[PDB]
């Protein structure tokens, strides 16, 4: 599974550029797919989403009218084409996957990054801790806030927990406050209730350290949190 | 004509079976229908509220 | 005086039994068959536009009991609407019901790609949608009048009237009479010509009984559709041709030829949906 | 209120509206059963079409698509698997007409014909009859007669009789002769008549098919 | 020769033991039971995506999602609490007659004229569902299988044998022989240590599955044994047939205990399976409803009425909460 995406670089101010998404590695037309970006020195920002089939779209009020977001199914590539480009949409431009279905597991994977430098009633999800100190073999407990609870009224309480490594994109490691993804080792684990949530690390083994995310997922736009950063 | 060979040999491992009087037997299968009577959505409707369909 | 009720008598009848009837069989259709086949969408159409039409029929009763259109404004800028659009509806899907049974007898292997469920949809709203092509103007035109005694309304045009209203009547007749039966007995000619030449309706007399009951059930809704439009056709044109006077006589006829093509759609349910061997069933 | 559900639900009526153009497609193509007695001619009319207990051969012909099932490789009790071929299009039923006097052959041709066209699954569905190997019959009978298999057979000995009554024969073991059809062919390799045969025959079908959908039937 | 009548003999012994195993009758037991009463289940959902007769169904461990299997060549999975259909899966074969749902839920099973049982894997990457294996090796129509775990898997075929399968290998590690006729359906033991298979000889046979040699074989049956389902506490099994009527058996007594038969009803049974507690008994028929039995009494204590043709899939979830019913008209029916 691969996507790799294209179309950074300088650009002039106030002028138009498109990013692709190539995806090599699955069934590309059954994926929804999201463009995610993150500032030079910022956290994580949710940019835009089309479902599967492009019978959906949306976009961030940010960038709203400005961007446009499309998919060539046949070819497996993902577009999008920004317009009066101004200085504060330079960032790096990440390609994510997600798939939604009953028990299902999106925002799993996530495109290695697009470099776009530009010359000069939402939900707020806070983690209150910015920087925590961490030795090997002991265990740790980020924790996360919301404006709204966010359970549902079928059960299911949408956060997720991504970490992303220095130099690295981030990864998937909790889905619905509760279920460890593919290939995460189990010492991560999930916790709480609505507006007040924890990702616990249990005997934190070394090369895991880096900046941890907490996104919801009830309602568009999906807001991530600040960052929570561990340092050994 | 080696079939009859293995079908006496397992209908004589089959005659050595130590039976249960079926009395015993139906009364294994009322205590269990009894003791489960409360755990049983079909038996008692439950109501709506911890019905999910 | 006692046609003077008894016209209006026959049009509420004629009333209540088509809606009974449309309604009945829109029941039994979504209760029953609840339109899974290619077909049963077309008689859902042709059941539902005859009760719609039919439903205007108390309009014309009452403004033939007191002479005048207490009405208003307000409703006859629609229910003559209603009226136009609902004879162009009717008469078009008992034309594409017609060519539907063509193609499926006389082109087997084009019949599986093009009659499916979906596509009988899709034919269904393209005939509403081209019927709104009459539905309206006719509704942006019925401008209400004052009458010679107290008020009627009819359709008004501009300059000149000599070439827009009988113009509005040819194009009528043109493709609400002539084309309709150009069309259906066509094709329900070609149709019978193809099962003729059948192997399961050629021998063994209780097949041949069946072909005789197919090509009767045929005829008799090909000569139900004639015996019911042309007189209102050939009476709308012998108006506008030759001056005809006044009379106890010329309005009882009108009004007969009238209840003639309305008895078309209250009659059709029993045709096209009690004469069809799925609802007897 | 269906906050991550309504993706679901768009992946649901996604996959629904693909299931629907899926069995659009199967709904155009005619299903054929091929069935017949053991060492018959039920393989060599395969190759007159131009092409594991289940076998299916798929092939073209003016614009129409035919799936032919031949069932034969399967040794198990009829009964609990031919329902699965209720609402097939048409039964390809091969005969050889040369296993007359082998063995007697006939009479249980004749068994299974009388078994399946009598079948409560196929009370109405049309029959296609191929008697094969009619060449190699030609010979059969001018030292052998038809009266070995047949003990009521008075009648010459010759291609142009024995095979009509031997059709006759076959065409007679049908109880509901006004609700379904059975169609006859001896086989002949020459130009591939039997794929213009089959042909006629289900467009037959087809239409009968269609004037009942239409109600007109 | 002689070991014809040494097998007649010996089939005179287990009966007249059987018949010295036998003290008094269920229903005698049973009449001081109060009656369950006049159950009414109305249909809370109608899943209708199929289009073809749906021959098989399965539900899941977590009684949510449910696999479905019909003859238009697809088994499509569907979320029963929501209709949604999570997938839809289709088939090489067309010819399906059976399918299985794995109680871990990353696999589904599925099998019929092909000879084949496939086994699809739901939960991997690229975010298809693929074809995790195909056994090949029976040389008759698969009738029934189950999930032993997410590597062993039963199969039961109408070349009168059972086998089971490790599907990492992809071949057979035990076969059961002893039946005479096609094998037409199977049912394992809660602890799936040992199950029960009912053939087309009018007969049912346990098997001990880590050893592989039948235990104990029923007799009782007219007819060909269409259906077959395990007592939840494991010691008992109901089977259906062709000749209308079903029957609760017991392994420790070794013979008949219950028959379940009604003058009124004339057509076979397609489908078997208790409630979660036993008590009742849900039996599908050809005369386009299922039947709803008392357990002990044995008396018609519902119906389920809802199908336009014969029924023949049916189901409880592990939970209780609901059970479906599929049928030959393309509806599978999820009463509670
Ligand atoms: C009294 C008149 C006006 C009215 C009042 C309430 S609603 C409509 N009602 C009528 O004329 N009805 C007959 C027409 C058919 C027709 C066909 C060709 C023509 O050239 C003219 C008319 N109708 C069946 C669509």
């Amino acid at each position: 599974v691969q996507l790799v995406e294209s179309g950074g670089g300088l650009v002039q101010p106030g002028g138009s550029r498109k990013l692709s998404c190539s995806a090599s590695g699955f069934a590309f037309s059954s994926f929804g797919m999201h463009w995610v970006r993150q500032a030079p020195e910022k956290g994580l920002e949710w940019v835009a989403y089309i479902s599967s089939g492009s019978g959906t779209i949306y976009y961030a009020d940010t960038v709203k009218g400005r961007f446009t977001i499309s998919r060539d199914d046949p070819k497996n590539t993902l577009f999008l084409q920004m317009t009066s480009l101004r200085s504060e949409d330079t960032a790096m431009y990440y390609c994510v996957r997600s798939i939604y279905y009953y028990g299902s597991s999106p925002f799993d994977f996530w495109g290695q990054g697009t470099t776009l430098t530009v010359s000069s009633s939402d939900i707020v999800m806070t983690q209150a801790t910015s920087s925590v100190p961490v030795t090997p073999g002991e265990s740790v407990s980020i924790s996360c806030r919301s404006s709204k609870s966010l359970l549902h009224s079928n059960g299911n309480t949408y956060l997720y927990w991504f970490l992303q490594r220095p130099g690295q994109s981030p990864q998937l490691l909790i889905y619905r406050m509760s279920n460890l993804a593919s290939g995460v080792p189990d010492r991560f684990s999930g916790s709480g209730s609505g507006t007040a949530f924890t990702l616990t690390i249990s005997r934190l083994e070394a090369e895991d350290v880096g900046v941890y995310y907490c996104m919801q997922h009830l309602e568009y736009p999906l807001t991530f949190g600040a960052g929570t950063k561990l340092e050994l | 004509i080696a079939q009859a060979r293995k079908l006496v040999e397992q209908l004589k491992m089959e005659a050595n079976i130590d039976r249960i009087k079926v009395s015993k037997a139906a009364a294994d299968l009322m205590a269990y229908c009894e003791a489960h009577a409360k755990e049983d959505p079909l038996l008692t409707p439950v109501p709506a509220s911890e019905n999910p369909f | 005086l006692a046609l003077a009720i008894a016209i209006t008598a026959l049009y509420s009848i004629v009333c209540v039994v088509g809606l009974f009837g449309n309604f009945l069989v829109m029941y039994v259709i979504v209760r029953y068959t609840k339109m899974k086949t290619a077909t049963n969408i077309y008689i859902f159409n042709l059941a539902l536009a005859d009760a719609l039409a039919t439903s205007t029929l108390p309009f014309q009763s009452v403004n033939y009991l007191m002479g005048t259109w207490p009405f208003g404004n307000i409703l006859c800028k629609i229910v003559i609407s209603i009226d136009y659009y609902n004879m162009f509806t009717s008469i078009f899907t008992l034309c594409t019901m017609s060519v539907d049974r063509y193609i499926a007898v006389c082109h087997p292997v084009k019949a599986l790609d093009f009659r499916t469920p979906r596509n009988a949809k899709i034919v269904n709203v393209c005939n509403w949608i081209l019927s709104s092509a009459i539905g309206l103007p006719v509704m942006f035109m019925a401008t209400t009048k004052y009458r010679q005694g107290s008020i009627d309304c009819t359709l008004t045009f501009s300059h000149p009237t000599w070439y827009w209203e009988n113009l509005l009547k040819i194009c009528v007749f043109i493709f609400a009479f002539i084309m309709p039966v150009l069309i259906i007995t066509v094709c329900y000619g070609l149709m019978i010509l193809r099962l003729k030449s059948v192997r399961m309706l050629s021998g063994s007399k209780e097949k041949d009984r069946n072909l005789r009951r197919i090509t009767r059930m045929v005829l008799v809704v090909v000569a139900v559709f004639i015996v019911c439009w042309t007189p209102i056709h050939i009476y709308v044109i012998i108006k506008a041709l030759i001056t005809i006077p006044e009379t106890t006589f010329q309005t009882v006829s009108w009004h007969f030829c009238i209840a003639l093509g309305y008895t078309n759609s209250c009659l059709n349910p029993v045709l096209y949906a009690f004469l069809d061997e799925n609802f007897k069933r | 209120l269906s906050a991550e559900d309504k993706a679901a639900v768009e992946r649901s009526k996604m996959i629904d509206r693909n299931l629907r153009e899926d069995g659009e497609k199967a709904a155009r193509e005619v299903k054929l059963l091929l069935l017949g007695a053991g060492e018959s001619g039920k393989s060599t009319i395969v190759k007159q079409m131009k092409i594991t207990g289940i076998v299916e051969t798929h092939f073209t012909f003016k614009d129409l698509h035919f799936k032919m099932f031949d069932v034969g490789g399967q040794r198990s009790e009829r009964k609990k698997w031919i329902h699965c071929f209720e609402g097939v299009t048409a039964i390809i039923f091969c005969v050889a007409l040369s296993d007359y006097d082998l063995v007697n052959r006939m009479h249980e041709s004749m068994k299974l014909f009388d078994s399946i066209c009598n079948n409560k699954w196929f009370t109405d569905t049309s029959i296609i009859l191929f008697l094969n190997k009619k060449d190699l019959f030609e010979e059969k009978i001018k030292k052998s007669p038809l009266t070995i298999c047949y003990p009521e057979y008075a009648g010459s000995n010759t291609y142009e009789e024995a095979a009509a009554y031997i059709q006759c024969q076959f065409e007679d073991l049908n109880k509901r002769k006004d609700t379904k059809e059975i169609y006859t062919h001896f086989t002949c390799a020459t130009d591939t008549k039997n794929v213009q045969f089959v042909f006629d025959a289900v467009t037959d079908v087809i239409i009968k098919n269609n004037l009942k959908d239409c109600g007109l039937f | 020769d002689q070991l014809r009548q040494e097998a007649e003999q010996l089939k005179n012994q287990i009966r007249d033991a059987r018949k010295a195993c036998a003290d008094a009758t269920l229903s005698q037991i049973t009449n001081n039971i109060d009656p369950v009463g006049r159950i009414q289940m109305r249909t809370r959902r109608t899943l209708r995506g199929h289009l073809a007769k749906i021959y098989a169904m399965h539900w899941g461990t977590d009684s949510r999602l449910l696999v479905s299997a019909s003859q238009d060549g697809k088994l499509i999975i569907w979320d029963s609490y929501t209709t949604n259909k999570v997938h839809a899966i289709p088939l090489r074969s067309s010819w399906v007659m059976t399918c299985a749902y794995a109680p871990s839920g990353n696999y589904v099973a599925c099998g019929g004229l092909d000879n084949i049982c496939s086994i699809y894997n739901l939960k991997t990457r690229e975010g298809n569902v693929r074809v995790s294996r195909e056994l090949a090796g029976h040389t008759g129509y698969l009738s029934c299988c189950r999930f032993l775990d997410d590597n062993q898997i039963v199969t039961s075929s109408g070349d009168t044998t059972c086998a089971l399968w490790d599907i990492e290998t992809g071949q057979q590690t035990t076969t059961f022989t002893g039946h005479t006729g096609d094998v037409m359906s199977l049912s394992l033991a809660p602890d799936t240590r040992l199950f029960v298979s009912g053939a087309c000889d009018a007969s049912a046979k346990l098997w001990d599955v880590r050893e592989g040699m039948c235990r104990q074989t029923f007799t009782g049956h007219e007819s060909d044994i269409n259906a077959i389902c395990f007592f939840p506490n494991g010691n008992a099994f109901a089977t259906g047939s062709d000749d209308a009527t079903c029957r609760l058996f017991d392994l420790r007594a070794d013979q008949e205990l219950m028959t379940y038969s009604h003058d009124n009803i004339i057509c076979g049974i397609t489908s078997v399976s208790f409630s979660k507690s036993g008590r009742l008994l849900l039996a599908g028929y050809d005369d386009f409803n299922c039947n709803v039995w008392d357990a002990l009494k044995a008396d018609r204590a519902g119906v389920l009425a809802g199908h336009d043709n014969r029924v023949s899939c049916l189901g409880v979830t592990d939970d209780g909460m609901a059970v479906a019913t599929g049928s030959w008209d393309s509806f599978l029916k999820i009463w509670n």
